[PDB]
């Protein structure tokens, strides 16, 4: 599956299992972003990049925080106020969770893309 | 039926016994008739018949049992046979299958719940003491189709396998405008 | 006399008491539709199988 | 108006091709559509100044009865 | 010179009446003959159930175990004395001869 | 040998052969005998000429048809006699003839001797039972 | 105190070779109203013994659901979140919502969730079976889930 | 009516007694009123010519049997029952 | 359930003694408004001009109430009023007519 993908699916899964780590295989530079993104929120502990020669490799600390988190296919384009829609679509539980989504700005929650006014394009949810 | 015997007239008494049974059974029912004793001397019976309700047999003060005597003494003792009579009461109905009977038999003639009527009898009987109790209503319950309610609490189902149980029984039947319900009660009692 | 079969004559066709048939008549009883009036109700009337 | 298109054909006198192309209209369908149309540009007098190139067209007395005429080439 | 057959359908109500007939007697007069058991004679009665009856097979089945004694007394009125004045059982009927 | 009718006993003993005579069984055959003086033992064929005369004498004067009997009651036991046959001439033809005259042509006599049903007049409601009994009612 | 309800009572049947043997089940629902909530089936030759035994069974069981509380978030008459389950071919789904709504679903869900002591919820039954049986462990399942 | 088998007759004193009346003399005399009880009886050849008498349940009546009369039983000639037939 | 929510909404309504059809508007319109429509339905069904005479003492039961401003006897910032429907807004003074006063 796309590496985003596989990189939400593991975390989700270790999480739910209560394992302290996880290691995750592709390490694209997007996928850091999406990683300061969940660490910021509280979503998950620390993480570094290891450097295989390769694709490199994300060590993710697992913190318990997820109850479930995944990509969003295919990443919908979203304006500035078209967030409330989405919300209710990826957090089933109201008051939780972030929206992850890609602006000219960088990768950030939706909630900062809102203060910010920018629109973008929704690559996954963490609740 | 306590008496020396007789070689000679052992058909008279116990004919007359028998006789006497056959009104007791029929006049006396509405009483809880539960048993009648019989003694006998030359030519002077005893009789006693336990019942229930007492004041039923004898009658407003003690009429009807004064007609029972004369109306009994006519079928036999023409010459004066001068049968007696009593009537000693039964402590405690609950323990009387054929009250009991009557208790339920009486309540769905009135349109009672047969089933309520069925548990709260099988537990009174239950209450004062009883090995075991059970009661069966049949015909058509509620006037509905036709079923039997059972209910039974203690020994009874493998109370009936023991002979000589002494499981007291009794019957009722029950005028409806439906039609007939018969009431079977039994209570055991102890073995001995 | 009574015992005797024959009547030198009776006053009245009577009927039974029960009922009233004529023929059947029988003075004992008084069962005249029928003795098998009188037999129905042995208990009736005093008498012995 | 001012259109962009495609030479789809120099043998004749010339011809653009317009294209549009719409995402379509309802989410969860991303089906990029292409919708076009023909104009005859008169792709020049006799220049013959532009097959591939994507020219813009622009409106104009009519130089033939079927065109607009190419105003300059975005990219061969 | 007085036999006394004492029947029972009961054989406690006997065996308690008969041994009363024998102590008292035994004081006014002579010692008794000493009662004696005599075999026990096993009535089978059918009888319509109805007073209707006339054949009608209502008949019940009953039987009536008719038990004896003969304690027989040879000796004077006081004995008799002794009888009159103490009763008991209902259950057993006493024949004097 | 012809002792009654055109009767004619033989190869038995005597005392058994008598017996064919319509008109007589054992015990009018140990009668004839015994009055004969003939030894019942003897076969017919073996009997004397002068026994067979004895015989043949008593039995055909001394004896015919006597008085009817009455239903079976306490009294002379029965002899069979199912079918008609030759006895001493006069009770075959006598007893015959009469009930059969009434009883060829269609008289009632003859019929109730058919039937076996009193001859007489009286009612068949009562007595006259001597025969079957009273069905029982059905169910109505 | 307690309160019970009777979701309901049915006479099921088995068929033997000797004759249909009859039993009753009987579904008790048994809630505070304060975020208590329990639920039993007991079955019984007699229809009252079986309900009385539902009964007990179902306070036997009991979930805590809701509530109203300070520097914390209160959960005021409806759920923390939304939630789907599914329970053989059965899905429930259940969604908070606002106060006014009222507690909109089938029967089943319904009275579960009302014993519950919730007031406003938006609810759904989904999927293969309809079941009531089947419906009940989903969204009893379903609470359980529900995490503030 | 219902014959059965053989129409019955009592031997009792009368058909015993009939037959004997027949052969008392040669096929003539015959004696005059025979009371008889036998109301069952049926009549028979033998008996038609003489005249038996049979009980009401009151009184003995004269009947002479003639040829014709002969199968009905005997008494049917004695009636029983009074009619009640009186003047207007 | 529904005979629960049935009722209720019986017994609210009649106690105004209101329509169906009217009580449903109401409804309606507390229900667009902002603030909670529970409240608001009931300060709708408060500001009927019938419930307010009954409110006031003017009259002795809400019937009585609709049946004295349908006579004319209410009136309301001086202007009579006869419509029992009527929604009284704060600030106006309901009083009963001069005519009317000595009944």
């Amino acid at each position: 599956m796309n590496v985003l993908a596989d990189a939400l699916k593991s975390i989700n899964n270790a999480e739910k299992r209560g394992k302290r780590q996880v290691l995750i295989r592709p390490c694209s530079k997007v996928i850091v972003r999406f990683l300061t993104v969940m660490m910021k929120h509280g979503y998950i502990g620390e993480f570094e990049i290891i450097d295989d020669h390769r694709a490199g490799k994300i060590v993710v600390n697992l913190t318990g925080r997820l109850n479930k988190c995944g990509v969003i296919s295919p990443r919908f384009d979203v304006q500035l106020k078209d967030l409330e829609k989405w919300q209710n679509n990826l957090l089933p539980s109201r008051q939780f969770g972030f929206i992850v989504l890609t602006t000219s700005a960088g990768i950030m929650d939706h909630e900062e893309a809102r203060r910010k006014h920018t629109g973008g394009k929704i690559l996954g949810f963490f609740f | 039926a306590v008496q020396i015997s007789k070689k000679r007239k052992f058909v008279a008494d116990g004919i007359f016994k028998a006789e006497l049974n056959e009104f007791l059974t029929r006049e006396l029912a509405e009483d809880g008739y539960s048993g009648v004793e019989v003694r006998v001397t030359p030519t002077r019976t005893e009789i006693i018949i336990l019942a229930t309700r007492t004041q039923n047999v004898l009658g407003e003060k003690g009429r009807r049992i004064r007609e029972l005597t004369a109306v009994v003494q006519k079928r036999f003792g023409f010459p004066e046979g001068s049968v007696e009579l009593y009537a000693e009461k039964v402590a405690t109905r609950g323990l009387c299958a054929i009250a009991q009977a009557e208790s339920l038999r009486y309540k769905l003639l009135g349109g009672l719940a047969v089933r309520r009527a069925c548990y709260g009898v099988l537990r009174f009987i239950m209450e004062s003491g009883a090995k075991g109790c059970e009661v069966v209503v049949s015909g058509k319950l509620r006037g509905q189709r036709a079923k039997s309610m059972k209910f039974v609490d203690g020994l009874m189902i493998h109370s009936g396998d023991p002979v000589n149980y002494y499981v007291d029984t009794a019957v009722r039947h029950v005028l409806l405008r439906q039609g007939v319900l018969g009431i079977k009660v039994k209570i055991m009692l102890p073995w001995d | 006399l009574y015992w005797s079969h024959p009547r030198k004559f009776g006053q009245g066709s009577r009927s039974c008491r029960v009922c009233s048939n004529r023929h059947g008549l029988i003075r004992k009883y008084g069962l005249n539709m029928c003795r098998q009036c009188f037999r129905q109700y042995a208990k009736d009337i005093g008498f012995i199988k | 108006r001012i259109l962009s298109g495609v030479v789809t054909k120099m043998k004749m006198q010339r011809t653009i091709v317009i294209r549009r192309d719409y995402l379509h209209y309802i989410r969860k369908y991303n089906r990029f559509e292409k919708r076009h149309k023909n104009m005859s540009v008169h792709l020049s007098p006799c220049f013959r100044d532009v097959i591939g190139d994507i020219v813009t067209v622009g409106e104009c007395r009519p130089l033939s009865k079927t065109v607009f005429n190419v105003l300059k080439v975005t990219k061969a | 010179r007085i036999r006394i057959t004492l029947t029972s359908r009961n054989v406690k109500s006997l065996e308690k009446v008969c041994a009363d007939l024998i102590r008292g007697a035994k004081e006014k007069n002579l010692k008794v003959k000493g009662p004696v058991r005599m075999p026990t004679k096993t009535l089978r009665i059918t009888t319509r159930k109805t007073p209707c009856g006339e054949g009608s097979k209502t008949w019940d089945r009953f039987q009536m175990r008719i038990h004896k004694r003969l304690i027989d007394l040879h000796s004077p009125s006081e004995i008799v004395k002794q009888i009159t004045s103490i009763s008991i059982e209902p259950g057993v009927e006493v024949e004097v001869t | 040998l012809r002792v009654l009718n055109t009767n004619i006993d033989g190869r038995r003993k005597i005392a058994f052969a008598i017996t064919a005579i319509k008109g007589v069984g054992r015990r009018y055959a140990h009668v004839v005998l015994r009055k004969a003086d003939i030894d019942l033992t003897k076969r017919a064929g073996e009997l004397t000429e002068d026994e067979v005369e004895r015989v043949i004498t008593i039995m055909q004067n001394p004896r015919q048809y006597k008085i009817p009997d009455w239903f079976l009651n306490r009294q002379k036991d029965v002899k069979d006699g199912k079918y008609s046959q030759v006895l001493a001439n006069g009770l075959d033809n006598k007893l015959r003839e009469d009930l059969e005259r009434l009883k060829k042509i269609r008289a009632h006599r003859g019929l109730r001797h058919f039937w076996g049903l009193r001859v007489r007049g009286q009612h068949t409601k009562t007595t006259g039972r001597r025969g079957r009994t009273v069905g029982v009612s059905k169910k109505k | 105190s307690l309160k019970d309800e009777v979701l309901k009572i049915v006479p099921v049947q088995k068929q033997t070779r000797a004759g249909q043997r009859t039993r009753f089940k009987a579904f008790v629902a048994i809630g505070d109203h304060n975020g208590h909530v329990g639920l039993g089936v007991k079955c019984s030759k007699e229809v009252a013994t079986a309900i009385r035994g539902a009964i007990i069974l179902a306070k036997l069981s009991i979930v805590p659901v809701r509530g109203y509380w300070g520097n914390k978030i209160g959960k005021p008459h409806t759920v923390p979140c939304k939630v789907t389950g599914r329970s053989g071919s059965v899905p429930v789904r259940l969604i908070p919502a606002p106060r006014g709504t009222g507690i909109v679903s089938a029967p089943v869900p319904k009275k579960l969730l009302m014993m519950a002591g919730i007031d406003d919820c938006y609810t759904s039954a989904r999927g293969c079976t309809a079941t009531l049986g089947n419906f009940a462990k989903a969204t009893f399942d379903a609470i359980s889930k529900t995490y503030s | 009516r219902r014959l059965n088998r053989g129409l019955r007759r009592k031997q009792h004193s009368l058909l015993k007694r009939l037959r004997k009346a027949k052969k008392e003399a040669p096929p003539m005399e015959k004696p005059e009123v025979v009371k008889t009880h036998l109301r069952d009886m049926i009549i028979l050849p033998e008996m038609v010519g003489s005249m038996v008498g049979v009980y009401n349940g009151k009184t003995f009546n004269q009947v002479e049997i003639k040829p014709e009369m002969i199968g009905h039983y005997l008494g049917e000639f004695s009636i029983t029952y009074k009619p009640v037939k009186h003047g207007r | 359930d529904y005979a629960v929510r049935l009722r209720e909404k019986q017994k609210l309504r009649r106690i105004y003694g209101i329509s169906e059809r009217q009580f449903r508007n109401l409804f309606e319109e507390a229900s667009k408004k902002k603030g909670v429509t529970g409240s608001v339905f009931l300060g709708l069904l408060e500001s009927r001009l019938d419930n307010v005479v009954y409110r006031l003492g003017f009259a002795v039961s809400r019937r009585q109430a609709r049946q004295l401003v349908r006579h004319g006897h209410i009136t309301v910032n001086g202007r009579r009023v006869d419509l029992p429907s009527y929604r009284v807004r704060p600030g106006d003074e309901i009083a009963v007519a001069e005519k009317s006063r000595n009944l």
